[PDB]
């Protein structure tokens, strides 16, 4: 089947149109790389089924790039775009370097994504912000790099670690709230957990009129 | 009407800077955003290769990370000003006890004690040209703008380079020595009381980019002090 | 039936001390009321001249206090065992900063700070051998019954000589480095733990006396260490 | 006229019959020492009244002997008996030596008072115990010394510093408990403050059977 871009189900394998290597997964078969969805909170949601429309041409802001797993697949998705990654930890970002190398998509941003005015001059306006962010003020950083660069009628998916919010509280009623305090901004569009792949997180779809 | 995108200072017009987008990609400091499409003003600087030349851009500073948190000079330095610090309580809590011996006799032995202090006071003034070595070299565009000193303190206090570059210019002039340690720079000490705060503010948000640029760069750049002095002068 | 008088050692009989009146001036230990009159038993030993000769040793002894409250080298000592531990403390909190740079980098600093713990090292080392040089002459009576090191932190714990010259047994086997100090003596090491307690008591009890003889005396009484020794044989 | 021992009252001066120095106040006029009531308890408590009878064959056990002021005249009072002064502090003890050096009457004891079972092997029984010790204890180490020496049907003198005793509590109230504190040992023969020489202090006489 096909349900995205460039996003396939080999047999049963998610998979992207690529003629890239393996940044983490060596699963890279004939113009297609396999996407684990045990180490991508996005290939995940796509499983649980609420997917992704867009086109190729397409800008990109990406916060949590971490070392660049996710990320490197959404830049096959986005192909003929451009992917402004954000990872404030050296550690990852060095194994990044490797994927903003190999792909001439991917920009590298090498500054704390919680203050978005810092990097205000690089970032142009995007079409749809990525955020895979674990911190208490999650929501927070979401909101205010949506406000700098989100376009009108932009779209934004966020991942949510419930304990990343609040330590001890049932993961139902984190998330609770959380969707809450976002809809004061943003108009849903899905949120479901990852239940198998991540037991801990939960997609929230949704974009600014 | 100033703009700060990587590749220049946009109005309506457009400066580019001497074969350093470098810089400026560091220097990008804009508090609201823009109502324009950086992308675009840049299509009309930058021919096509717009992206091609942001992209060797954003791949060079981000490799100097990498290179400086492979070397962790930075933390050479923190571990040295804690140890300053830490020798130079000593200095003192030993001054302390040997006024002490010698409120009642002056012995052989309290002599031993004095040459040991002063040996000590050496190794103190030994460690704290070290400092000033290393952050002159890892730190250039901080030791500038307050000198070794300060700007070793701020990266301990911070903890490292990354952890202070993200660090806004608010908690910049407070992490001060725990009216922050900022406080004490002549631009600030010589003007009245009241507006030698809106000294700091200015100090500390230049000073947070000077901690940037140093952490990406490693080349100074005095379009920073330059704008301290300046926007001392106009405090009048 | 053993009783400590001024003159000797009474139970009906009568053994008086070699013209050292003055020892067990400060030896008439007892502790509980005298079923006699220490002045009858006493005319019924020495002449007439009991008051005269019981005064004549209240008088020296009386002296050489004032004599080494004159002098203040318990002081010495006091400041010595505070500078001490502090000169101690520092070389710690040192090592515990150069390890702390040393587990970064192994720069030509990390050496200059090596030989200077040393030579810090050493200074206490400078200071231990004088509080032990002292502690000899000032308190022989204590310093060979615990040994210098310690005889030395009693002191310095009680303050003074005269301070502690009037400390119970009791707050001596506690008053120790703040299960005194008194217990990490061989003799009460060695025992086998209820036991040892009682040890201590002992220990403790004798020490005061050696505190107060060293004070008031200033020459040892082997008569101290003896007692230990056999009463720790008799322990087992 | 003629109140103790060797005690007078020149025209108005209280004395010693004495043919000795001036140890604090040089008041020494041909066989008579002037006992300074404002530097003397007892020469205080003699003038508020209440005296003491009492032979000069006396074994005197005197708890706070200090420089040696109200000392050097009772060793004038006991001139056929003998002085056991103590004093635990050199300061004071310095000046004292110089007193016991002067007469022959006083044996000097530079022990702490709070314990004589330390000294119990100097000390005999003695016929009356002089206490003039400020500390909060005080009536303990007046009743222990009492025990030790005290011989039956003894007499002592203590003055009391309410303040010693008591911080803040009404010098009244403070006497009051103190009173009724030492009665379980001694019988009590008057008690009397010397209101003008020493704001402060009260002398309290008495005995145990
Ligand atoms: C849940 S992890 C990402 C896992 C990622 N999907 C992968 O496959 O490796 C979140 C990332 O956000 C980054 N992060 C957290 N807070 C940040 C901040 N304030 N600025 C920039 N990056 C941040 C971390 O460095 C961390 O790698
Ligand atoms: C109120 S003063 C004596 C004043 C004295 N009548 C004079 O004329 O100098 C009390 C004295 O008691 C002594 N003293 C207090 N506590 C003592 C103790 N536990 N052992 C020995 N002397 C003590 C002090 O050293 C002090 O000199």
């Amino acid at each position: 089947k096909e349900l995205m871009r460039n996003v396939y189900l080999l047999d049963d394998t998610l998979v992207t149109k690529s003629k890239y290597g393996s940044h983490y997964g060596e699963k890279v078969f004939d113009g297609y790389r396999e996407w684990v969805p045990w180490r991508s909170k996005l290939a995940a949601m796509i499983l649980k089924g609420h997917r992704l429309k867009l086109r190729g041409d397409e800008r990109v802001l990406y916060l949590g790039a971490a070392s660049g797993t996710t990320v490197s697949h959404l830049a096959d998705i986005v192909d003929e775009g451009i992917i402004y990654a954000v990872e404030y930890s050296a550690k990852p970002f060095e194994k990044l370097l490797e994927l903003v190398r190999e792909r001439n998509n991917i920009i590298p941003l090498l500054f704390d994504a919680s203050k978005p005015w810092k990097y205000s001059g690089i970032v142009e306006k995007v079409d749809l912000i990525y955020q895979d962010i674990a911190q208490k003020n999650q929501i927070e950083i979401l909101k205010a790099n949506a406000e700098f660069f989100l376009k009108e009628k932009g779209e934004v998916v966020i991942m949510v670690k419930a304990r990343s919010i609040d330590s001890t509280a049932e993961p139902e009623e984190v998330f609770k709230s959380v969707l809450k305090e976002m809809e004061g901004d943003f108009k849903i569009v899905k949120h479901g957990s990852l239940m198998p792949y991540h037991r801990d997180h939960i997609f929230i779809h949704a974009y600014r009129f | 009407l100033r703009y700060n995108l990587w590749f220049g200072v946009y109005d309506g017009k457009e400066i580019k800077l001497s074969e350093n987008f470098e810089e400026s990609f560091l220097k990008a400091e804009n508090p609201s955003p823009l109502p324009f499409n950086v992308s675009e003003v840049g299509a009309k600087a930058l021919g096509k290769d717009y992206y091609r030349i942001l992209r060797k851009t954003a791949l060079a500073v981000s490799e100097k990370m990498v290179e400086k948190e492979l070397r962790r000079e930075d933390r050479y330095v923190v571990a040295l000003v804690k140890a300053l610090e830490e020798i130079d309580e000593s200095i003192n809590m030993l001054n302390e006890k040997l006024e002490d011996i010698r409120a009642v006799k002056e012995s052989e032995i309290t002599e031993k004690f004095e040459k040991k202090i002063r040996e000590l006071r050496e190794l103190r003034r030994d460690v704290e040209r070290e400092i000033e070595e290393v952050m002159e070299k890892i730190a250039p565009n901080m030791t500038e703008l307050v000198g070794a000193k300060v700007a070793a303190k701020l990266l301990e206090r911070a903890g490292s380079m990354e952890r202070l570059v993200r660090l806004p210019a608010s908690k910049i002039q407070v992490i001060g020595a725990e009216h922050g340690i900022i406080f004490l720079h002549p631009f600030i000490r010589t003007l009245p009381k009241a507006k030698r705060g809106k000294m700091a503010r200015f100090l500390a948000a230049k000073l947070a980019i000077a901690a940037k640029i140093d952490y990406f760069r490693g080349e100074i750049d005095e379009s920073l002090y330059e704008s301290i002095r300046r926007r001392y002068e106009e405090l009048r």
